[PDB]
């Protein structure tokens, strides 16, 4: 039983620690990912409204 | 008052018994190193079933 306590303990420790680190870095990457995707989508909408303005012309 | 006493005091004894234990670092179970009679072990495991 003494051996088991360290096996399962190591498993849970590694899982939980890497999950916390994974969530942190996931937010860290999502920062810029959302920023750049929103920028590109906005610019596309800008050109779309330019075309709409040509129709209005 | 008397039954209140018996309940409270046996509760005290129960908690004292819990105090004599071994809390693992992370495991939520308690591991004991205790004694036990051999001849009545069937009644002991019956009490565990209870």
């Amino acid at each position: 039983s003494q051996t088991q306590g360290i096996q399962q303990l190591l498993q849970a420790e590694k899982r939980a620690a890497e999950k916390v680190a994974d969530a942190r870095k996931r937010k860290a990457r999502r920062l810029k990912q959302a920023k750049e995707e929103a920028q590109m989508e906005v610019e596309q909408y800008r050109r779309e409204r330019e075309q709409e303005f040509q129709s209005k012309q | 008052i008397r039954v209140w006493f018996i309940k409270v005091r046996k509760m005290k004894a129960i908690y004292h018994t819990l105090n004599l234990c071994n809390i693992d670092v992370t495991q939520k179970c308690l591991i004991a190193e205790v004694w036990c009679p051999v001849t009545d072990l069937d009644s002991i495991q019956f009490a565990l079933r209870r």
